[PDB]
RNA sequence: GAAACUGCGAAUGGCUCAUUAAAUCAGUUAUAGUUUGUUUGAUGGUAUACUCGGAUAACCGUAGUAAUUCUAGAGCUAAUACGUGCAACAAACCCCGACUUCUGGGAGGGGCGCAUUUAUUAGAUGAUGAUUCAUGAUAACUCGACGGAUCGCACGGCCGCCGGCGACGCAUCAUUCAAAUUUCUGCCCUAUCAACUUUCGAUGGUAGGAUAGGGGCCUACCAUGGUGGUGACGGGUGACGGAGAAUUAGGGUUCGAUUCCGGAGAGGGAGCCUGAGAAACGGCUAC
């Protein structure tokens, strides 16, 4: 090619967003910005697919062109802005408020939030170094920078930052024993405490995580996100707490329901 | 002894004719001679931080870095300046007979003058920027036949 | 050849067509943007002088000025220049074009003239009358200098001197004033405000959260000093 | 145009490779800036990759030039290129290359010279501070040998081609002594 | 509100499979070897002002040519076009330094935004597996397309001055969208292809040039290397690679132009302009 791609053919689609195969040759490609594209719910799925709010792309824009839809306390006009992990989806004329987390099977699912709980995202640490005129200033993996850090923040670090004044008003040091949840990979969704960190010269460290059951999963460092100090989590969690189950316990709960 | 070129060779952003000279400081301070630990678990040589030998292409006193990957191997071929080939042997696995086939790679590597090495010598080389038309990796750890 | 003639002055255009070979000799071997006396080429032209400024070959070819020759070239054009309009082409696109040299020759269509000294007789369509200037003055130092205004004086009522004043085809009366620019207006005024407020907030912010920084620090460095103190 | 790309050479085995495609713009090269000593400076605008700026010198007379011993800077006269290391069509066509050897007014620094040591090669405080300057001062005999004849052995350190600008450091020490002996065997 | 200037786009998509056999491509690396319009976040201080200048389109009317979004001349008039120019003010820091009574004090003068280039220095015992790293300081340097002469809505508070919510634009870093290059391993048939590469780059070294950046990518000098029956080199392919497809007890055989990913081409070559991004072809130049 000779630039940028524009267009997402639907095959080609992140699978976690459920789009089918025969509505259209065509998805919706997120268009730059604080999530990663491939791993990011743009506002148009969110609004028309999942929500049912719309019912088309061109509803979806007049939904959007009305200044309706504020992600994490800023109102977003472009239908594939690219809304992510632990990012709050706030409508402030039905009052509802979401925050995009995973369930256990790796999708995102709109977790409906509290008025208060609304007025803080937990965004992870990216990177610590100086900047421009020796100011040190933080970077987090959902494209924000903070100056002025905390000193005692460092990579890998979860900050609790509240929307409504744009600081870090608590932060989560990245150690053994703290409430995590994966956010890529096979684990994705999976909510446990580490219990250890194996770490590997020149190559990707391996944190090791147990959920609540008692099941042991392992994942990369760069798809753990810490949610709680201790065995707390900071956030709500949706109805399946991050405990994945197995597809014979799934089949357990579907004839346990349809039976009653 | 080094000046075997139509040019000084210095090592970049060491100042040689520094008046306030001390051996105290760390290296490349005070016209000390620069050197650097490659990380990865691999001891400096002490013929690299004693050296006088000048290479941009060393991994302990030069400006390239040792990042991706680490092959082992045998010294194949030692008649260039600074680069020797690396002869990297291996078994290919056939499907269809479940049988192996032995198989072999030629990598050329650069290797600083901190390392004398032999033709079966068994070495360590790391990847580093491209260095050459066909040289991406640098001597590390140098173990005689013998 | 025809000639097409021009005065800027009173902005009126005439073609004139010379057939005599004298007439016609006396524009031959001259350049564009070269000057002839009107004396020359006819008896009604004395006095007049002519200024050269291009002019078409017999295949419609423009002259083009700097290439020094008589015949027809083959040129590398940009876009947006002489000989090469490039209407609805892409940037940064060059075409090569026929051009004529900027010499005058017997191979000419028409040469376009322009009037620059009035002679003693009058041209019929050309100097006996003045067409007026279509639009006026829209940026508003433009219109002080016009009417010779000086600092603190209004441009606007002198706006309303030329306003074109016409019946709409149902008979209505219209007037059509044109919008002032670059004019000062408390809005200007307020936008410029509201930029050095922007630079005194910045700086506040700036220093606000330096300070708050170096608190933290030195509370720090105390605490460890406590620890210290152990 | 000029390229830069493996396409069109042999590979390590020796064997040809067949061409797989055309010469791409991002893998262009452009032909050398070839800055001439002259004092009729001329630095052109070369747009490259990104919309960014290359600065091209054709003709310089004029750098910015370090003592790295005394951590003083002037800007200095280029008098002549005296020594190339990978060509001496280079000395005598004078190009202003990075790591050419050239010679350059020692004006300015005889001048720093004598305003901050008071040596050349009015008041209490002044001569205080003069005082302690000169005591421990150094030089080394090779500099002011050259400094007799206002001559200073630099090496251009920037790029010309690059960066439009003709910049280095004076010779010291053992590279001094090698550049010598170097243009004594020319 | 037509038209027109300005801005942006037209480098995506669509089509095809000719070339191409460790090459494309696949999985797996790397950039501590680079560019990146845009999005998101943060950042921005030492350079007539109650606001500068000259053009030009549309318009208008003289035309030319057989002719084309082929084309010349004349009269007007805009800017977020173009070009200039005050750039709200400051501390700190560095150098020189009259006088002072003096290991110092110190007027005054110069430098000092951001960016660029070089050099010296700090970075200990902030960061990485690892950097003379991030970043600070200093000396200078550059004839710097930077540091708002722009627009909408609302228009209130104090006695003329302040004043909100936006839009557009400049620069830096980060992020995102990506590319480029790049590590390892992996490809059909053919030895009636066993030697090939190296004048004129072949393999490596030094110094440059060039490039967005590594690199024989190119240049100068130097050395004699590099590949090969574990099949180099060459030839054939009715050979784009893969995901896959047909048939399959298992093992396997054959296919894979075609809708997804990657690559390549726009009659064949070659060369470019614009642009963040093209060696673009519903762009240009030439054969
Ligand atoms: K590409
Ligand atoms: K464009
Ligand atoms: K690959
Ligand atoms: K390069
Ligand atoms: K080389
Ligand atoms: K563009
Ligand atoms: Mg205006
Ligand atoms: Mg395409
Ligand atoms: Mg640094
Ligand atoms: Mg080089
Ligand atoms: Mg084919
Ligand atoms: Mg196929
Ligand atoms: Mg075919
Ligand atoms: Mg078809
Ligand atoms: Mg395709
Ligand atoms: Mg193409
Ligand atoms: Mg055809
Ligand atoms: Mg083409
Ligand atoms: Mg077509
Ligand atoms: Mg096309």
């Amino acid at each position: 090619a000779r630039g940028l791609k524009k267009h997402l053919k639907r095959l080609n689609a992140p699978s976690h967003w459920m789009l089918d195969k025969l509505g259209g040759a065509f998805a919706p490609k997120p268009s730059s910005g604080p999530h990663k594209a491939r791993e990011c719910l743009p506002l148009i799925l969110i609004l028309r697919n999942r929500l049912k709010y719309a019912l088309t792309y061109r509803e979806v824009q007049s939904i959007l062109m009305q200044r309706h839809i504020m992600v994490d306390g800023k109102v977003r006009t472009d239908k594939t802005y690219p809304a992510g992990f632990m990012d709050i989806i706030s409508i402030p004329k039905t009052g509802e408020n979401y925050r995009l987390l995973y369930d256990t099977k790796g999708r995102f699912r709109l977790h409906s939030v509290r008025d208060e709980d609304a007025k803080f995202k937990l965004c992870k640490v990216r990177s610590v170094q100086f900047g421009q005129k020796g100011i040190p200033y933080l970077n987090t993996y959902d494209g924000r920078t903070i100056r002025y850090p905390d000193p005692l923040i460092k990579a890998n670090d979860t900050i609790k930052l509240d929307l409504e004044t744009n600081k870090i008003v608590d932060f989560i040091k990245f150690d053994v024993g703290n409430v995590v949840m994966v956010t890529g990979g096979r684990n994705t969704g999976r909510v446990g405490v580490i219990k250890n960190r194996e770490k590997h010269k020149g190559t990707f460290e391996t944190i090791h995580v147990e959920d609540a059951q008692g099941h042991q999963f392992a994942t990369r460092l760069g798809n753990v996100f810490t949610i709680g100090k201790g065995t707390k989590p900071w956030v709500s969690l949706p109805k399946g707490k991050g405990i994945k189950l197995t597809i014979i316990e799934e089949q357990r709960k579907r004839d346990a329901a349809a039976q009653a | 002894a080094e000046q075997t070129e139509k040019s000084f060779l210095k090592q970049p952003k060491v100042f040689l004719s520094t008046k306030k000279a001390d051996k105290a400081k760390r290296p490349g301070k005070a016209g000390n001679r620069f050197w650097k630990s490659v990380g990865l678990g691999f001891k400096t040589p002490r013929e690299a931080i004693d050296g006088t030998y000048i290479d941009k292409k060393c991994p302990f006193t030069g400006t390239v870095a040792i990042r991706g990957r680490i092959i082992a191997g045998t010294c194949h071929s030692a008649k260039m300046n600074r680069t020797i080939i690396v002869r990297r042997n291996y078994l290919h696995f056939v499907k269809k007979y479940q049988r192996y086939e032995k198989r072999h790679s030629n990598i050329p590597a650069h290797i600083s003058p901190c390392f004398r090495v032999k033709e079966g010598d068994h070495v360590i080389i790391g990847q580093c920027r491209p260095l050459s038309k066909t040289v991406r990796f640098n001597v590390l750890k140098v173990v005689p036949a013998g | 050849m025809k000639l097409n003639i021009a005065n800027p002055t009173t902005g009126c255009q005439k073609k004139v067509e010379i057939d005599d070979d004298q007439k016609l000799r006396n524009l031959y071997d001259k350049r564009i943007s070269q000057e002839v006396v009107g004396d020359l080429l006819g008896e009604e032209f004395k006095g007049y002088i002519f200024k050269i400024m291009g002019g078409c070959d017999k295949q419609g070819f423009p002259m083009k000025q700097g290439v020094l020759t008589s015949g027809r070239v083959r040129l590398l054009l940009h876009r947006g220049t002489p000989c090469f309009r490039g209407f609805g082409r892409r940037n940064g696109e060059r075409r090569r074009k026929s051009v004529r040299g900027c010499i005058v020759s017997q191979d000419l269509s028409v040469i376009n003239l322009v009037i620059v000294k009035k002679g003693e007789n009058d041209l019929p369509g050309l100097t006996d009358t003045e067409k007026p200037r279509m639009r006026g003055p829209k940026r508003a130092s433009k219109i002080k200098k016009l009417f010779n205004l000086g600092k603190d004086d209004d441009v606007r009522s002198y706006v309303n001197t030329y306003r074109r004043t016409f019946l709409n085809k149902k008979g209505k009366k219209v007037s059509k004033a044109p919008k002032i620019q670059r004019l000062v207006t408390p809005l200007t005024l307020q936008r410029k405000r509201a930029r050095i407020a922007d630079k005194k907030k910045r700086i506040a912010k700036k220093k606000s959260e330096a300070a708050e920084y170096q608190k933290l620090l030195a509370q720090r460095l105390k605490e460890q000093r406590d620890r210290r103190s152990e | 145009g000029i390229s830069r790309d493996s396409m069109h050479k042999r590979r390590a085995t020796g064997g040809k490779q067949k061409a797989w495609r055309k010469k791409r713009k991002y893998e262009l090269g452009r032909q050398p800036a070839n800055t001439k000593l002259s004092s009729n400076k001329t630095v052109r605008r070369v747009r490259v990759r990104g919309g960014n700026v290359k600065w091209r010198a054709l003709r310089l007379d004029t750098g910015n030039f370090s003592w790295g011993s005394e951590a003083v800077t002037r800007k200095t006269r280029l008098l002549d290129v005296v020594y190339n290391s990978s060509n001496n069509e280079l000395v005598r066509t004078q190009t202003l290359v990075k790591n050419a050897i050239v010679q350059v007014d020692a004006a300015p620094f005889k001048q720093w010279y004598l305003t901050h040591y008071g040596v050349e090669i009015k008041s209490n405080n002044v001569q205080r501070k003069l005082e302690k300057r000169q005591q421990g001062r150094t030089l080394d005999s090779h500099i002011e040998e050259q400094f007799s004849g206002g001559r200073l052995l630099a090496c251009i350190s920037s790029r010309p081609g690059q960066c439009g600008r003709a910049d280095g450091y004076i010779l010291e020490g053992k590279e001094l002594e090698f550049y010598m002996r170097k243009l004594q065997k020319k």
